[PDB]
């Protein structure tokens, strides 16, 4: 069938923990094709992890993961396994498994013709928390015409993601929802803003709704002119 | 001392052309980017065009689209603004300014003296 | 373990023109170089293998050329669905595989100017914890900007939480949000707060200030 | 008789009192016999050598018809019409016609040599699809037919043959006719055609001199540098047993092998794809790279280091698979270089022993002082005729000397 490399074994684990990433290939034998592990940091480049060949039973590791990562494979289950035992902070990423052919001929020259979708690995010494919501009132000192600004800020929630909407999605003219950032405390912050015509600073109050699924939190905030 | 010396023509007619020149006073243009501006009485110093480093292209404002052309010569370390299909409303003092950031943030601390252009 | 130096990092192009990207190897890897295309949030895909050959299914707009140690990827007719990220990778042995930094292509547009706004911290924020002051740039082009904070003529090098939106699907501008979340004691210890925004298409910085 | 005073003059003592043509005739005869035997014995009788043998046969059959008659006329002390009953100069015209005909045929044959050499070296497809052995063999008869047709102008038209001093030296008239439509025409046309053919031959030789340099540069950049890299890495790996240099040295060997797998020998350039002579090349390099892969994986994945069975097996692979093609390619290049070096000297001789006649014929065409015996200067025709003559006696001896291996390779290697 199709050359698909379906992965499992992904979630949130504490620092210093252990995890078992499982890559199951379909449509071909794991013995016939070398298997490599490639990981990508959030919003960064690509990085190759480890190499396993099942015909010769030969393994190899990158400089950073050698001695802490154990690669293995079983031909009866047609599966590759990666065991992680010492996880530091710099390991939250998306992992996938790629295939390669054997010398000589055509299969060797085509390097990474098939990849995997990837799974998320996150390590953090933080627990679930609810966010705090604050409004951003327009400045009443000096305001121009047609350029009033509103917004609400959600802070200190864990883990990602959270959903912020403006007036149940009715107001979507000039909405800017900025992507979440990671604080030094280990939680996340987000801000959603909007620009409106200045009918005396808008002379109206809006509602922004924020919902967080792991902590099961739903907060509605009312923004009014200052 | 980045003294951007500018030169060009004073009088022109509608449908005509002109060539403004802006030359540095001893500093390479391969480092910074170049900018052109218009100053008129009763108005503000509107942005016109910017010439970036080679291989990155150039950008123009919303009032000189398809009518102003910026060219850059590193051998002479100078820039040229060719104006075609002019209109009577372009009469103003043109200014040539240079940046100060290699990541293309606006720090226009070096300005040209200006060239008067009168069109009727 | 052979490097693949790539440049430029990001380029702005129109639709229909041709663009070229160069990848340089540290040593002679012969003719084993691959090119990959990746959209944000998806797995990479292979375009050109063996440093000259076209992968099956890849459109003919992409061409690869080898000149000694230099390798060139060329796109002739830049379609609107070609704004993605591109990497180059060398493979010599099974343990000798190395990718490149990457490059990003974006859309050409006329210069715009940012609209600058400031906000005061709310009562709950100043009464229950650290106070946050937000400076907003609504819409501007290109993606270069400089946002500075100022309290009582003192530079703010302590806090910064700048987050940049991607390219808008309507007007192709880039929005930014700068957040300064410090404390409540610093908030009620000072009175004047000010921004200072400089952009490529501005002859003067825009300052928005407020006093409490 | 103001111009060309010696005409129907019985006394042949005007020109010279010497005897040196017999030794030249004997030297040419012996040299041509030696060259003919040497070329027709070892070669059983290559189109290039067929052209050379035909040209030497024509030269031998030419000099033996014109030297004994001059010798006999000088011996009997009779001019070219008094020695035999040749009424109304039935021998002077024959002498001039035969001399011009043989010179023209020799120049056309040399031009054909240079032309087919350049065509064979330049475009292998056209050479293999158009030029056969019969066409190369049959250069001489059509050339001689064209030469006799060109030189038979005075029989069906108007063309003047005259005798220059001494009593026997007959050639076409050049100077002091006071202008005729049918007198200066051939005098200009002969030298014009000579210069045209000479320049065409030089152009062909200059093209053939650069095509082979391109081929040699291609081969040197495509095979020998990769061979040297393989040898140097294979020498380096043995002299150390650290666990770091083995793997990257082996992958450098792999890069050099992958580079060398793409090269091509000259003759196999004719049919590169699906060639068994290239398939064996690719198979040998496949085996070499597979052995390098076995050395990389099995030995030096772990820090165990034997590496010496792999090194010796690679040495056996190199000494048993690849050397044949390199040796045969170098032999082919040396052969081609020797062939073009042989042709170049013949071209140089033919060109540089034809300037005096050309510039004398042009001297008498558009420049008119119209005086004879001006400060006793009538020996220009004598020098031109004698140089056209002495082309024959030095043509096969240089080929014999160049084909002697006693010093033809010592100077080539040293210089
Ligand atoms: C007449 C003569 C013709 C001859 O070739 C016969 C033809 C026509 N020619 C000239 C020719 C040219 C190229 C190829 C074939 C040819 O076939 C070859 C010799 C060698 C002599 C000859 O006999 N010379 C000669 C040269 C110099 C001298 Cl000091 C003397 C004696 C003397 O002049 O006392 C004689």
């Amino acid at each position: 069938s199709e050359v698909q490399l379906v992965e499992s074994g992904g979630g949130l684990v504490q620092p210093g923990g252990s995890l078992r990433l499982s890559c199951a290939a379909s449509g071909f034998n794991v013995v016939d094709f070398s298997l490599h592990w490639v990981r990508q940091a959030p919003g960064k480049g690509l990085e190759w992890v480890a190499y396993i060949s099942s015909s010769s039973g030969s393994t190899s590791y990158a400089d950073s993961v050698k001695g802490r990562f154990t690669i293995s494979a079983d031909t009866s289950k047609n599966t590759a396994y990666l065991q992680m035992n010492s996880l530091r902070a710099e390991d939250t990423a998306v992992y996938y498994c790629a295939r390669w052919g054997y010398w000589p001929g055509e299969p060797w020259w085509k390097a990474f013709d098939y990849w995997g979708q990837g799974t998320l690995v996150t390590v953090s010494s933080a627990s679930t928390k609810g966010p705090s919501v604050f409004p951003l009132a327009p400045s009443s000192k000096s305001t121009s015409g047609g350029t009033a600004a509103l917004g609400c800020l959600v802070k200190d929630y864990f883990p990602e993601p959270v959903t912020v909407s403006w007036n149940s999605g009715a107001l979507t003219s000039g909405v800017h929802t900025f992507p979440a950032v990671l604080q030094s405390s280990g939680l996340y912050s987000l801000s959603s803003v909007v620009t409106v015509p200045s009918s005396s600073l808008g002379t109206q109050t809006y509602i922004c709704n924020v919902n967080h699924k792991p902590s099961n939190t739903k907060v509605d905030k009312k923004v009014e002119p200052k | 001392q980045v003294q951007l010396q500018e030169s060009g023509g004073g009088l022109v007619q509608p449908g005509g052309s002109l060539r403004l020149s802006c030359a540095a006073s001893g500093r390479t243009i391969s480092r910074y980017a170049m900018s052109w501006f218009r100053q008129a009485p009763g108005k503000e110093r509107e942005f016109v065009a910017v010439a970036r480093r080679s291989g990155d292209g150039a950008f123009y404002a919303d009032s000189v689209q398809g009518r102003f052309t910026v060219s850059r010569d590193d051998a002479k370390n100078t820039v040229y603004l060719q104006m075609n299909s002019l209109k009577p409303e372009d009469t103003a003092v043109y200014y040539c300014a240079i940046d100060s950031d290699t990541f293309y943030s606006g720090s226009y601390d070096y300005w040209g003296q200006g060239t008067q252009v009168t069109v009727s | 373990d052979i490097q693949m130096t790539q440049s430029p990092s990001s380029l702005s192009a129109s639709v229909g023109d041709r663009v070229t990207i160069t990848c340089r190897a540290s040593q002679s890897v012969s003719s084993a170089v691959a090119w990959y295309q990746q959209k944000p949030g998806k797995a990479p895909k292979l375009l050109i293998y063996s440093a000259s050959s076209l992968y099956s299914g890849v459109p003919s707009r992409f061409s690869g050329s080898r000149s000694g140690t230099d390798f060139t990827l060329t796109i002739s007719s830049l379609q609107p669905e070609d704004f993605a990220t591109y990497y180059c990778q060398q493979y010599l042995y099974y343990s000798l595989v190395t990718f490149g930094q990457g490059t990003k292509v974006e859309i050409k547009r006329t210069v715009a100017a940012p609209s600058v706004f400031i906000f005061p911290p709310s009562d709950s924020q100043l009464k229950s914890g650290t106070a946050s002051v937000v400076c907003l740039l609504n819409n501007f082009y290109p993606r270069e900007a400089k946002v500075q904070w100022k309290v009582d003529n003192a530079l703010q090098s302590g806090n910064s939480q700048e987050s940049v939106t991607e390219q808008d699907s309507k007007d192709s501008t880039y929005s930014l949000s700068s957040t300064l979340t410090l404390s409540k004691a610093d908030y009620e210890k000072h009175k004047v707060y000010a921004c200072e925004v400089t952009h490529q298409g501005l002859s003067s910085p825009v300052t928005k200030s407020f006093n409490r | 008789s103001p111009f060309y005073r010696c005409q129907n003059t019985t006394s042949v003592e005007k020109g010279n009192s010497a005897v040196m043509g017999g030794v030249l005739f004997s030297t040419g005869l012996l040299g041509n016999l030696l060259a003919l035997g040497l070329l027709a014995r070892s070669g059983l009788g290559s189109v290039f050598y067929m052209l050379v043998c035909g040209l030497t046969v024509t030269d031998l059959l030419g000099k033996c018809l014109l030297s004994p008659v001059v010798l006999a006329a000088y011996a009997q002390n009779r001019s070219l019409r008094v020695l035999a009953p040749a009424l109304d100069n039935s021998l002077c015209q024959a002498f001039a016609f035969f001399m011009s005909f043989f010179g023209l045929s020799s120049t056309l044959q040399l031009l054909a040599m240079a032309l087919e050499r350049w065509l064979s070296l330049g475009h292998p497809f056209f050479y293999r699809r158009h030029i056969t052995l019969r066409l190369g063999a049959l250069v001489a008869p059509v050339v001689s037919a064209f030469s006799l047709a060109f030189c038979a102008l005075p029989f069906m038209g108007f063309g003047k043959f005259v005798q220059y001093c001494p009593g026997t030296w007959c050639f076409i008239q050049m100077v002091h006719e006071e202008g005729s439509l049918s007198v200066l025409g051939y005098s200009v046309l002969y030298s014009s055609l000579m210069a045209l053919l000479v320049l065409a031959t030089v152009l062909c030789n200059l093209g053939a001199m650069r095509n082979l340099y391109a081929m040699h540069r291609r081969l040197q950049a495509d095979l020998e540098d990769n061979w040297e890299t393989l040898n140097d890495n294979l020498k380096v790996i043995e002299k150390a047993d650290n666990a770091a240099q083995v793997k990257d040295a082996l992958t450098k060997m792999r890069a050099a092998a992958l580079d060398a797998q793409k090269a091509t020998p000259p003759k196999l350039e004719d049919k590169s794809p699906d060639s068994p002579e290239m398939k064996d090349f690719r198979h040998g390099f496949d085996i070499l790279v597979g052995q390098i892969d076995d050395a990389l994986k099995l030995a030096n994945e772990g820090k165990v280091k034997e590496a010496q069975a792999a090194a010796e097996q690679l040495k056996t692979t190199r000494n048993a698979y690849i050397q044949k093609y390199l040796e045969r390619a170098r032999s082919t290049l040396l052969e081609e270089l020797d062939a073009l070096l042989l042709l170049a000297l013949m071209t140089v001789l033919f060109t540089m022993c034809s300037l005096p006649v050309i510039y004398r014929a042009y001297y008498g065409a558009f420049k008119d002082v119209k005086e004879k015996n001006r400060t006793s200067e009538e020996a220009e025709d004598l020098r031109a005729l004698r140089f056209l003559s002495v082309i024959s006696i030095v043509n096969p001896w240089i080929f014999i000397i160049f084909r002697s291996p006693v010093f033809r390779i010592f100077f080539h290697k040293i210089f």
